[PDB]
């Protein structure tokens, strides 16, 4: 059994209404554990373990290192910030609606779009279907893109036109795949 | 260029 | 990001000393210190900020709302401020200090009582000129003889009897070596006294 | 307060040197700048706890730098040339871009041969009697000459003790013979005080001017006195 | 801790095993960019990202102060070593299942910790080298992380494929079986 020491630092930024609300927690992990971390909201270092403590007042004491983190807000966040905004913030992804039978179960593969906003609706002749219908938490993909797979229990006859309506950011117009029985 | 938070050293050691 | 400021300045004693800095291709994550150096010694680190105005015990320094500019301030300017001082962008990569060509600020001394005059001092043959009490605006001149060694300017400063004065040395150990033709191509003022 | 050791430094040209440096405590980010008369700094190496993320800035293989401890760092260049003479700076901050504070320097002058080095020549000259009845003050001039290279401290010492106001030296020493490459330098200085205070016999004046030459490590062949690291003064007594 | 956007600049990470490091920078759960510590170069993962110049001088003194940091809370906690986690192992396709389609594979590993993992594809018993590439440790809110695996693929029938996940706090290697059915 190898024995292993993990420490973490991670430099959280928060953004909310755009810049209307910014906030930066500057976190220091042992192992799995928070020890000392610098909210923006207090401006000053707090441990968050006992661990952290002489850390804590170490950096407090000295006024280089609280000098920077106090101005890392405008610094750090809003500086980052107005770079993704023309990078990150405008990278659109068009979807791609696949219907496929499992008859039964029919189920409607939305997959490789981004951002991460989807709102997905069943339809079963102009009616929409809310009972018989799961869907999969937002599936990560992990190379900037998303996929969903939303599945719904259905009673087909003779007619019937299940439609899958779908609503992304990136879409003016929504797109509707049309699967009939 | 993207600018990072920076950690700072632990004492005692 | 690049600063550009005047090559000197001059300022008088007693007087507030404004420095000024252009820094307009500046970003959102970059400072704007202030460095000082005098003669050779090691440089002397003064202010810095971000945003708006700071303060601190030895200058002020105030970032215009655009921050395309920024001033030094030095309240009580003496002569112990006489160096050259460097405005410098901090942010992101920047992790050497790299000086440009500065502003040398020579703050200029108030010569109260101006009595030119050039005296000889004897060793404790040989024999030595001082010329002395001259004013700031009067410049000494290197000798045409080469034998003859004269000093640049320097000021005096006499905190205990609130006093200052500018002063030169002229030597030579040619035979004969005259006071009187030691500072003629200078040139001496009308009125230098020769005793 | 960065610490440097030492404050000059005089050695032969193929000699090895060793720079020290002792930055401010709780510094982790330590800095080596070179800088010369008339020119910007010169970034060479810098150091990060113990390990250096970037070797380059340094001249050539033969400048090389070391913080084992990983606090006190040593820059060493060895086989030294005329070329390496300038002042070597040193900086620190708590980590890597932070705020720099720099040391006060440590002056080197590599020479071609140690048979031009020469120590000052220290004389002190009187006030003259016109002066003190002129203008009721008395000034005193200290003339060094004949020294090199220009590696001198001029300090006026008065009644035992270092005096500051109505103290002026110049900043850059003349040379002798400008047309000579190995021209021996000549620095003054002046120290001015009440007509009351000079007439004083009691009060002692001592001009120190602290040259820095050869030291122990340093070989010498020739005939004449060894210019070693030394203090060289000139003393007057008031005159009533 | 509630945000629109939630971006991490950076995620710096350091461990005692190797002795092994890690500097990102993440936007919304997704990887910006890796520093490469050996060959000191910054790998974005977008192409648009790629008009940004991030210096990797940067990573190298925040893992050296991350190395003083984890040796000072070892002293401090009496060698509290990391306690090891069970990995959840999940494996699905990018896109709809089509034979004779190009499609990727993706491993899913989630609550790794400590962060030492060994992710190898399988195809009917036999260990796959060609078409494969990792993320790196991407962190979590309860500052433990997860990492993906893809794997090219060319669907058919009678190919099976396996994911082989080797983690300290798995007993046994987990095998995650794909089929196209
Ligand atoms: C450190 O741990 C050892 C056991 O591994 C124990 O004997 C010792 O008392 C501990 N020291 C402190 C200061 O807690
Ligand atoms: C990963 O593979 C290496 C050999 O390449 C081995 O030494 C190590 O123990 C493996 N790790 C695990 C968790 O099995
Ligand atoms: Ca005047």
């Amino acid at each position: 059994s190898p024995e292993d020491f993990v420490y973490q630092f991670k430099g959280m930024c928060y953004f909310t209404n755009g810049t209307e609300r910014v906030r930066l927690v500057s976190r220091s992990i042992y192992n799995r554990e928070e020890i000392v971390r610098f909210d923006s909201d207090v401006g000053e270092f707090r441990a968050v373990t006992l661990l952290g403590l002489p850390a804590a007042e170490y950096w407090n004491s000295q006024k280089d290192i609280l000098e920077r983190k106090r101005a890392a807000v405008d610094r750090v966040c809003r500086h980052n910030y107005q770079l993704e905004l023309r990078t990150t913030l405008q990278r659109r992804v068009e979807p791609t609606v696949t219907i496929s039978p499992s008859h039964n179960l029919l189920v409607c593969s939305v997959t490789d779009f981004y951002p991460a906003q989807i709102k997905v609706r069943w339809f079963r002749n102009d009616q929409e279907e809310t009972a018989g219908v799961v869907s999969t938490p937002l599936i990560r993909n992990g190379d900037w893109t998303f996929q969903i797979l939303v599945m719904l229990e259905m009673t087909p006859q003779r007619g019937d036109v299940y439609t899958c309506h779908v609503e992304h950011p990136s879409l003016q117009s929504p797109i509707t795949v049309e699967w009939r029985a | 260029a993207p600018q990072p938070e920076l950690p700072y050293p632990q004492p005692g050691s | 990001m690049k600063t550009t400021q005047p090559p000197s300045m001059d300022c008088a004693e007693g007087r507030a000393a404004n420095l000024p800095c252009n820094h307009s291709t500046i970003s959102g994550n970059e400072y704007v210190y202030w460095y000082r150096q005098i003669h050779s010694q090691g440089p002397q680190y003064i202010i810095h900020g971000l945003k708006n105005n700071e303060t601190n015990e030895m200058a002020s320094l105030i970032i215009t709302e655009d921050r395309k500019s920024s001033t030094l301030i030095l309240p009580h300017a003496t002569l112990r401020d006489t160096a050259v001082y460097y405005c410098i962008v901090w942010g992101g990569a920047t992790n050497k200090l790299i000086f440009g060509t500065g502003t040398l600020l020579a703050v200029q001394p108030n010569i109260q009582n101006p009595d030119p005059a050039v005296y000889q001092l004897r060793d404790s043959d040989k024999s030595v000129c001082l010329f002395t009490d001259f004013d700031s605006q009067t410049n000494v001149s290197q000798s045409k003889d080469s034998d003859v060694y004269i000093t640049d300017k320097c000021v005096l400063d006499m905190r205990s009897m609130d006093f200052k004065s500018n002063s030169a040395v002229a030597w030579s150990n040619k035979s004969d070596f005259a006071c009187a033709n030691a500072f003629n191509n200078s040139i001496i003022p009308e009125d230098t006294f020769f005793p | 307060g960065v610490s440097q050791s030492p404050s000059n430094k005089v050695t032969e040209k193929g000699k090895d040197v060793e720079l020290r440096c002792d930055p401010i405590s709780g510094h982790t980010a330590l800095y080596w700048y070179r800088q010369s008369l008339g020119q910007g700094l010169e970034f060479l190496i810098y150091f990060q706890g113990n390990s250096a993320p970037d070797k380059s800035g340094l001249p050539s293989d033969r400048f090389s730098a070391e913080r084992t401890g990983g606090s006190v760092s040593t820059l060493t260049i060895q086989r030294t040339q005329q070329e390496d003479s300038a002042v070597y700076l040193c900086a620190s901050s708590v980590r890597s871009t932070d705020t720099q504070y720099f040391g006060p320097g440590t002056r080197l002058t590599v020479l071609e041969d140690l048979k031009n080095v020469f120590p000052p020549e220290v004389a002190v000259f009187e006030p003259s009697e016109a002066e003190i009845s002129h203008t009721q003050k008395a000034t005193l001039v200290c003339l060094a000459t004949g020294f090199y290279p220009d590696h001198v401290e001029l300090s006026w010492w008065v009644n035992g003790k270092e005096v500051h106001s109505g103290v002026c030296t110049d900043p850059q020493p003349l040379k002798e013979q400008p047309a000579l490459n190995d021209s021996r330098y000549a620095l003054s200085s002046r120290l001015r005080v009440s007509a009351t205070f000079w007439q004083n016999p009691r009060n002692h004046f001592r001009c120190q001017v602290q040259f820095y030459g050869l030291s122990e490590n340093d070989e010498w062949t020739q005939d004449r006195a060894k210019p070693v690291t030394q203090i060289v003064s000139a003393e007057a007594w008031g005159r009533a | 801790i509630v945000a629109d956007h939630v971006a991490s600049y950076g995620v710096n990470l350091y461990q005692s095993y190797g002795p092994s490091g890690q500097y990102t920078h993440e936007f919304d759960g997704d990887e910006q960019f890796y520093v490469d510590l050996g060959r000191k170069e910054t790998v974005w993962c977008l192409p648009v990202l790629r008009q940004f110049r991030f210096d990797p001088q940067f990573a190298l003194t925040n893992i050296a102060v991350l190395k003083h940091n984890l040796n000072s809370l070892i002293k401090r906690s009496n060698s509290t070593a990391a306690t090891n986690e069970v990995p959840e192992v999940t494996v699905f396709s990018k896109s709809p299942v089509t034979l004779g389609q190009p499609n990727i594979l993706i491993c899913l590993v989630d609550n790794i910790f400590p962060p030492v993992v060994n992710i190898t594809w399988l195809s009917n018993g036999h260990s796959v080298t060609e078409g494969v590439s990792e993320t790196s440790f991407l962190s979590k809110s309860d500052h433990s992380f997860f990492k993906i695996s893809y794997l090219t693929l060319l669907p058919s029938a009678e190919e099976s494929y396996d994911c082989k996940v080797e983690h300290w706090g798995l007993d046994k290697p987990l095998l995650k079986h794909w089929e196209p059915e």
